[PDB]
């Protein structure tokens, strides 16, 4: 009946210390719709990400990509959380270049 | 080559929230072009691809009234569900529709697609022949018999035939700069020892469209598919997509892996090693 | 352009 999310946390372009990009959490085969999917920078949530609009696969499972701006660093530490129903605590998945 | 239109539906339910949200989404391929929200501030059905702005006040009037109608009836569709599964008014439900056209290099419908689910279980589908159904379950069957008493796969056919294959051609000429252009991947392989005896080698493939892609890393000539880990193909946000194949080879053994790319970018099938 | 039929389960 319920089915939990994957997630993916990337950047849009190769990574460059100081070189503006985007940041994107795509949670995606998750089943009923209801997510909340959160960006972290040093563990603080981000202010005013973006979504696209809901959509779903073959398999009627249900995804969205989350996004923001951001300039990486050799410190800042990002991350992606996501709750959903299924999962008992959030889950957070570090952004690995 | 070949390209396909399709709609998205998504109906949910929230007992004590109010009426159900209902929310609708427009592809070309892989190329998302409208929307509509009916939690929007002021819902309509609104432009998400510039190829589709230049449409007129009367398309979108006439999309925004019929997203409307839609709402409605699929919030009174979630009434009929609960009804015909004897659930309770207190739970959330959720009913999904998709359906569309698949033409050919030649404009040509090559089949259309009409399938409906209910709490992400297959409820109703057109079949191909576009004039019967399959039911999933013995409320479906009730569905499919009031379908079928009305004439709803006959007036499917005659769209899906018509008005889809039609606005589909529109739709691909007014964005023939990006519907019909493929950007192939840009390609490359990573290493990374994981112990002194083992190293992963990891096969990319990043900045394509559309989204189909296959990626299979070879040992020593065979296809090694139990063996790799393959991640979901996702979007950049560009536009784009990108995917990557991984496998955890022996120490020494780099040499003897090869990684295949086949994407409608590509005039032929890509083969790349790591470069130490 | 989206299908203008009625569908009522």
């Amino acid at each position: 009946i319920q089915r939990t999310p994957k997630i993916q946390v990337y950047s849009r372009h190769p990574a460059e210390n100081g070189k503006s990009n985007f940041l994107n959490c795509y949670v995606s085969g998750f089943h009923p719709s209801d997510i909340e999917v959160d960006l972290l920078k040093n563990g603080e949530r981000i202010e005013k990400v973006e979504h696209s609009d809901l959509s779903f696969s073959k398999d009627w499972s249900f995804y969205l990509l989350y996004y923001t701006e951001f300039t990486p660093t050799e410190k800042d530490e990002y991350a992606c959380r996501v709750n959903h129903v299924t999962l008992s605590q959030p889950k957070i998945v570090k952004w690995d270049r | 080559g070949s390209h396909s239109m399709r709609y998205f539906y998504t109906a949910m339910s929230r007992p004590g929230r109010g009426e159900p949200r209902f929310i609708a989404v427009g592809y070309v391929d892989d190329t998302q072009f409208v929307r509509f929200d009916s939690d929007a501030a002021s819902p309509r059905m609104a432009p998400r691809a510039p190829w589709i702005e230049q449409e007129g006040p009367e398309y979108w009037d006439g999309e925004t009234r019929n997203m409307k109608a839609s709402a409605q009836t699929y919030r009174e569709n979630l009434r009929i569900a609960l009804r015909y599964y004897n659930q309770s008014e207190a739970g959330s439900h959720i009913i999904q529709v998709m359906y569309g056209c698949d033409v050919g290099p030649d404009g040509r419908l090559l089949r259309g697609h009409d399938q409906s689910a209910y709490d992400g279980k297959d409820y109703i589908a057109l079949n191909e022949d576009l004039s019967s159904w399959t039911a999933a379950d013995t409320a479906a069957q009730i569905t499919q018999r009031k379908w079928e008493a009305a004439r709803v796969a006959e007036q499917l056919r005659a769209y899906l035939e018509g008005l889809c294959v039609e606005w589909l051609r529109r739709y691909l000429e007014n964005g023939k700069e990006t519907l019909q252009r493929a950007d192939p991947p840009k390609t490359h392989v990573t290493h990374h020892p994981i112990s002194d005896h083992e190293a992963t080698l990891r096969c990319w493939a990043l900045g394509f469209y559309p989204a189909e892609i296959t990626l299979t890393w070879q040992r020593d000539g065979e296809d090694q598919t139990q063996d790799t880990e393959l991640v979901e193909t996702r979007p950049a946000g560009d536009r784009t997509f990108q995917k990557w194949a991984a496998v955890v080879v022996p120490s020494g053994e780099e040499q003897r892996y090869t990684c295949h790319v086949q994407h409608e970018g590509l005039p032929k099938p890509l083969t790349l090693r790591w470069e130490p | 352009l989206t299908v203008q039929v009625a569908r009522v389960w």
